[PDB]
RNA sequence: UCCAUUGCGACAACGAGCGAGACCCCGGCCGCGGGCCGCGGGACGGCCCGCAGCGGGAGGACGGCGGGGCGAUAGC
RNA sequence: CGAAGGCCGGGGGCUAGAAGGCGAUCAGACACCACCGUAUUCCCGGCCGUAAACGGUGCCGCCCCGCGGCCGGCGCGCGUCCCGCCGGCCGCCCAGGGAAACCGGGAGGCUCCGGGCUCUGGGGGGAGUAUGGCCGCAAGGCUGAAACUUGAAGGCAUUG
C-alpha cells in the first residue's frame, strides 16, 4: 500500500496515447485526454515474477543492465551498486555480444533493458547468442525479441528510479541479504535523476 | 524415447528439446531459443538452492513476440502466478 | 526499365481519367494529378519600394494588398527551374515540404 | 600552422592528464613540462598543452565526482499530503484495495 | 598451446565437454575451430575442395582479380560442413574456406528404409532444400541402392555417411555453390522435423545444462 | 572545418598500417667553443580582442616559417 | 458498350491547328524556334473497333502479425468528442515468397507440389509477312504459315 502511494506520486501508471495489442491486458481504464491507465496489481505480479526470474543465475555480474536514456542513466549505476550487475551506460556498441576482439565483449546471461525502441541493437543482438531478456514496457511497446515485460511508465525519471529501485529491493530480500518485511535502508531518491 | 532398433535399441544420435509453447523440436543452428529457469520459493519468500522450474521458447515464437503471454499462461498454470 | 515508384509518377487512386492543366512555363498538357503544384502570397510592389508607397500614400490605414497565385509546372520545367531536385535512392521515400 | 595531427593531439592528452599539476597557461613553461625525438615536434604538442590547460580550466573535477553522486538528503521527496488521484486511478485503486 | 578465447571454447579445455551432442542438444555457436579439433583428433574428418572460382572487381586501371573457393568436410558417420573462401591467393583462399567449413558442422539424422533390422542406412524420411534457383530433395532408398546423385551431390552425401538414396535437382544446378549449399541445407533440416518417434513430452532439468 | 581520408563530432561496425604530416638539406636573428667552422637557442596559431578553427591587432630577426629532396596502392 | 485520331450525310465555325506558306538557324534544315493558315477540334444521324485500352497483375470462394489515414451507413458510451461493426479507397510492415527489383487486402498458405472455371506461351530472326477466308464505304481489323537463316537474344542486379 506504501509503494502502492509511491508509484501514484512518481505517475507509474500513465500510457502514451497508444496502445498495442499485447499490452491490452495489462490496461484498466482510459483518461479522456486519450491517455492509458495501467492495473498497477498487475505491474507488481510482473516485477516479483521478473525477481524470481533474476535469482536463478549464481554470479550476478553476469546480468548485463542496459539503458541509453539519459533519465535512466543514474537509476542504472545503483540498481548494480546493490545487487552486483553489469551496467552498459551510454551507447551500446555493434559487437559487444558478437565481436570477441572487442574490448568490452562480454557472455552474459540474462539482458534486461529499459526501454524496447532505445536500446534496440542490444535487443536485436541478444538474438544471436541465445540470451534471454526482460525490458520496461510502455503501452506502445513492441515485444519481438522480448521474453517478459513489465508495464510501466519509462520517461519520467521517478517512474523510472523507483521501478529499479523495487526491483532491487525484491531481489535482496529473496536472496536473504536484507530482511523481510522491513523497509530498506535506501532511499529510492538515490535512483532518481537530479 | 527416440526411433529404435529391431531389438529395443535407441539409435538416435541425440534428442533434441521441443519448445515449452508451441511442441516444435528445437534443433541446433537456432541461436534464438533461450532456456530459461524459475526460483520456486517455497519458503517464505526465500528462494532454495538447485530446486527452480525450466522452459523453451524457440526462435519462431520469439520473433513475433508471443512469449510475454505464453510464458505467462505457462506459470501461472505451474504455479508462480494468479 | 523496373518499375521505379509505388506511385508510378502521380497521384492517381481509384479512377480511370483525371483532367488536362497546361504547363505554365512552357504551356505542355499534363493530367492534373501529375502536374507539380505550389501556391505563392506576394505582394505586388517589391518590400524595398513599399516603405516609400506607405510613405506617400494619402489614406489613413492603407495596406498593401498581396496576390495569391498557384504555380503548376511539369516535371521537365520543374526540374530544370530546380522547383524539385532529383534525389538519392533513400530519399526519394521522404514526403517532408 | 593551422591545424594539428591526431599524433599531437594524443600526445597531448596523456601529457596534459599526467601533468596537470604542473602546467600553466602560458607557452615557455609548458615547454618544460613536454622537454619527443624532435624539437619542433616538442613545439607543437606544447602549443597544443596550452590551449588544453586554459580549456580544462573553463583528476580535482573528479573526486568529488563521487562524492556529489552519493549524498541522499535528509528529506524524502515523496513525502506527499494529499492524494490527487480523483479520475481513473480512483476506480483502479478501488478495484485493487482498500479505498 | 592454444588459448580459448570464449567461455564454451575454455570450457573444451577441461574434461567439461565430452562430445557434440550436448552441444547441439543447447545449440550454441562453435567460434573457435580447436573446439572441433579436440572432439575430432587426426584426420577422422575428411576435406576436399569443390571448386575455385575466379572473382573481377572491374577498376580504373584494369580489373582486380581473386579467388572463391568452397571446400566440403565430413566424418562419414554424421557430421557435414560446408564454407568458402575469398582471397588474393588460391592458398589462402582455400584456407579462409576450410576453416569456415570446420565451423559449420551439423549432425544429420538417419534411418531406415522399409525393414529396421540393421543400422540405419538412408535418410531418416524425405529431405528438402534450397539455395538460389536450385532446389533439392533427398528420398529414402533400400538397401544396395547407393547414392543416386549428381557427382557433385554424391560427394557430400558420402561424406555426410548416407548410403542409400534418391536424389533429383531443379532449377539451374550447374551454379555449384547454390548446388551444395541446397543440400547442406537439406541435411541440416533433418533434426528440425517432429516424427511420432519424438513427440513425448519430458522434464527440463537445469542441472545438465551448459549454461549457455 | 584545413593546403590536404588534416582534423572535430556522429554512426553495424570496433581496432591497425601506409600515403599526408612528421623527416632531411639550404637561408634569416642570438649564445658557448675553436680559428669565418661547428655546437646549440629561437616561432608556437603563443599574447590581447570579435564570433576543430575563420578573422583583426601587438611585440619579434622572421607570423602562421620560405625554396627544395623524398614520395602510397594499381598500372600504360 | 467502347479514349483519341479517321470515314459518310446534314449544321456550325471563336480558339488552337496535321497539310500548305513564310522569317530565322545552319554546312544543309525540306526540323526544332517566330508568324499566317485548310481539314480537324463543337452539334445531330450513322460507321469503324483500335491505345503503354496499365495495377504491364483474369473471375468466384476460404485463412491470414500488426500499426495508421480518408470516404459512406450503423450502434454502444460518457459530456462535439470516444469505442466498436459492415463496405470502399490508400500508406507502412513481422512472417512467408522470389533470380532479384520488390510483394505482402498477395506476387503468401506450393518440389511438404491436387477448391472451381476460361484464355495465352514454348531460343532469336524471317513475320504478323505470303496465302485463303470472314467483316468494313475506305482506312483497316480478325484469323495467320513455309522455305531459309542464326549462338545467342533477353531479365534483374554489381563495380567502373
Ligand atoms: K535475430
Ligand atoms: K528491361
Ligand atoms: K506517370
Ligand atoms: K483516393
Ligand atoms: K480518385
Ligand atoms: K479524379
Ligand atoms: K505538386
Ligand atoms: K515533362
Ligand atoms: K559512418
Ligand atoms: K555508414
Ligand atoms: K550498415
Ligand atoms: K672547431
Ligand atoms: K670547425
Ligand atoms: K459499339
Ligand atoms: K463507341
Ligand atoms: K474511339
Ligand atoms: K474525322
Ligand atoms: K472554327
Ligand atoms: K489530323
Ligand atoms: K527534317
Ligand atoms: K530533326
Ligand atoms: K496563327
Ligand atoms: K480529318
Ligand atoms: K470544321
Ligand atoms: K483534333
Ligand atoms: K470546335
Ligand atoms: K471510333
Ligand atoms: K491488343
Ligand atoms: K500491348
Ligand atoms: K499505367
Ligand atoms: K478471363
Ligand atoms: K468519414
Ligand atoms: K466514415
Ligand atoms: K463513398
Ligand atoms: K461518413
Ligand atoms: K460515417
Ligand atoms: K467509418
Ligand atoms: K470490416
Ligand atoms: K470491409
Ligand atoms: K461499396
Ligand atoms: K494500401
Ligand atoms: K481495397
Ligand atoms: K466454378
Ligand atoms: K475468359
Ligand atoms: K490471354
Ligand atoms: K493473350
Ligand atoms: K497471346
Ligand atoms: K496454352
Ligand atoms: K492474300
Ligand atoms: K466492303
Ligand atoms: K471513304
Ligand atoms: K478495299
Ligand atoms: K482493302
Ligand atoms: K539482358
Ligand atoms: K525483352
Ligand atoms: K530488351
Ligand atoms: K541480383
Ligand atoms: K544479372
Ligand atoms: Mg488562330
Ligand atoms: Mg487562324
Ligand atoms: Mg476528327
Ligand atoms: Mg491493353
Ligand atoms: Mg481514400
Ligand atoms: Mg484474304
Ligand atoms: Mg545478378
Amino acid at each position: 500500500e506504501a509503494d502502492v502511494k509511491k508509484m501514484l506520486v512518481a505517475t507509474t501508471h500513465l500510457g502514451v496515447r497508444n496502445i498495442d495489442r499485447r499490452m491490452q491486458f495489462y490496461i484498466f481504464d482510459r483518461q479522456k485526454d486519450g491517455t492509458f491507465v495501467f492495473n498497477l496489481q498487475k505491474v507488481w505480479a510482473k516485477i516479483v515474477f521478473a525477481a524470481r526470474i533474476l535469482v536463478t543465475i549464481d554470479d550476478p555480474a553476469e546480468i548485463a543492465v542496459v539503458a541509453n536514456r539519459p533519465d535512466a542513466q543514474r537509476a542504472i549505476l545503483k540498481f548494480c551498486k546493490y545487487t552486483h550487475a553489469t551496467a552498459f551506460p551510454g551507447r551500446f556498441i555493434p559487437g559487444n555480444f558478437t565481436n570477441r576482439m572487442n574490448p568490452n565483449y562480454c557472455e552474459p546471461r540474462l539482458l534486461l533493458v529499459n526501454d524496447p525502441v532505445v536500446d534496440r541493437q542490444a535487443i536485436l543482438e541478444a538474438s544471436y547468442v541465445n540470451i534471454p531478456t526482460i525490458s520496461l514496457c510502455n503501452s506502445d511497446a513492441n515485444l519481438k525479441f522480448i521474453d517478459v515485460a513489465i508495464p510501466c511508465n519509462n520517461k519520467t525519471p521517478m517512474s523510472i528510479g523507483l521501478i529499479y529501485w523495487l526491483l532491487a529491493r525484491e531481489v535482496l530480500r529473496l536472496k536473504g541479504s536484507i530482511s523481510r518485511t522491513e523497509e530498506w535502508d535506501v532511499k529510492p531518491d538515490l535512483f532518481v535523476a537530479l | 524415447i527416440g526411433m529404435k532398433n529391431s531389438s529395443g535399441v535407441v539409435v538416435d544420435a541425440y534428442i533434441p528439446r521441443k519448445c515449452s509453447a508451441t511442441n516444435r523440436l528445437i534443433g541446433p543452428k537456432d541461436h534464438a531459443a533461450v532456456q530459461l529457469s524459475v526460483a520456486r520459493v517455497n519458503d517464505k519468500g526465500k528462494m532454495i538452492e538447485n530446486n527452480y522450474v525450466t522452459f523453451a521458447f524457440c526462435g519462431a515464437i520469439r520473433s513475433r513476440g508471443g512469449v510475454d503471454s505464453a510464458f505467462m499462461l505457462l506459470a501461472q498454470e505451474h504455479g508462480l502466478m494468479e | 526499365m523496373p518499375v521505379k515508384r509505388r506511385n508510378n509518377g502521380r497521384s492517381k487512386y481509384n479512377c480511370g481519367h483525371t483532367n488536362i492543366v497546361r504547363c505554365q512555363n512552357c504551356h505542355r498538357c499534363v493530367p492534373k494529378d501529375k502536374v507539380i503544384k505550389r501556391f505563392t502570397i506576394r505582394n505586388i510592389v517589391d518590400n524595398t519600394i513599399a516603405d516609400d508607397v506607405l510613405n506617400a500614400c494619402v489614406i489613413q490605414g492603407f495596406a498593401i494588398p498581396k496576390l495569391y497565385n498557384k504555380v503548376q509546372y511539369c516535371v521537365s520545367c520543374s526540374i530544370h527551374n530546380h522547383i524539385v531536385r532529383v534525389r538519392s535512392r533513400e530519399d526519394r521515400k521522404i514526403r517532408t515540404p | 600552422g593551422k591545424v594539428r595531427t591526431k599524433t599531437i593531439k594524443r600526445a597531448a592528452r596523456k601529457i596534459v592528464e599526467n601533468n596537470y599539476e604542473s602546467l600553466k597557461p602560458k607557452d615557455f613553461q609548458n615547454n618544460k613540462a613536454i622537454c619527443i625525438p624532435s624539437k619542433r615536434l616538442r613545439n607543437k604538442v606544447a602549443g597544443y598543452v596550452t590551449t588544453l590547460m586554459n580549456r580544462v580550466v573553463k583528476r580535482l573535477q573528479e573526486e568529488e565526482r563521487e562524492r556529489r553522486d552519493n549524498y541522499a538528503p535528509k528529506k524524502s521527496e515523496f513525502d506527499v499530503e494529499n492524494i490527487t488521484v480523483s479520475g481513473a486511478t480512483q476506480q483502479m485503486i478501488d478495484s485493487i484495495g482498500f479505498k | 598451446e592454444w588459448h580459448p578465447s570464449t567461455k564454451l571454447g575454455r570450457l573444451v579445455k577441461a574434461g567439461k565437454i565430452e562430445s557434440l551432442y550436448d552441444i547441439f542438444k543447447y545449440s550454441l555457436p562453435i567460434k573457435e575451430t580447436e573446439i572441433i579439433d579436440y572432439f575430432f583428433p587426426k584426420s577422422e574428418l575428411a576435406e576436399e575442395v569443390c571448386n575455385i572460382m575466379s572473382v573481377q572487381k572491374q577498376t580504373t586501371a584494369g580489373q582486380r582479380t581473386r579467388f572463391r573457393a568452397h571446400v566440403i568436410v565430413g566424418n562419414r558417420d554424421g557430421f557435414i560442413g560446408y564454407g568458402a573462401g575469398v582471397s588474393k591467393e588460391v592458398a589462402n583462399a582455400i584456407k579462409k574456406a576450410a576453416k569456415n567449413a570446420r565451423l559449420n558442422i551439423v549432425p544429420v539424422r538417419r534411418g531406415f528404409w522399409g525393414g529396421k533390422l540393421g543400422d540405419p542406412h538412408t535418410v531418416s524420411s524425405k529431405l528438402s532444400g534450397k539455395c538460389g534457383s536450385v532446389r533439392v530433395r533427398l528420398i529414402p532408398a533400400p538397401r544396395g541402392a547407393g547414392i543416386v546423385a549428381s557427382p557433385t551431390v554424391a560427394k557430400v552425401l558420402e561424406f555426410a555417411g548416407v548410403s542409400d538414396v534418391f536424389t533429383r535437382q531443379s532449377g539451374h544446378s550447374r551454379t555449384l555453390m547454390n548446388s551444395v549449399g541446397a543440400v547442406y541445407n537439406a541435411l541440416k533440416s533433418s533434426y528440425s522435423i517432429l516424427t511420432p518417434d519424438l513427440w513425448k513430452k519430458e522434464q527440463l532439468d537445469h542441472v545438465q545444462d551448459i549454461r549457455t
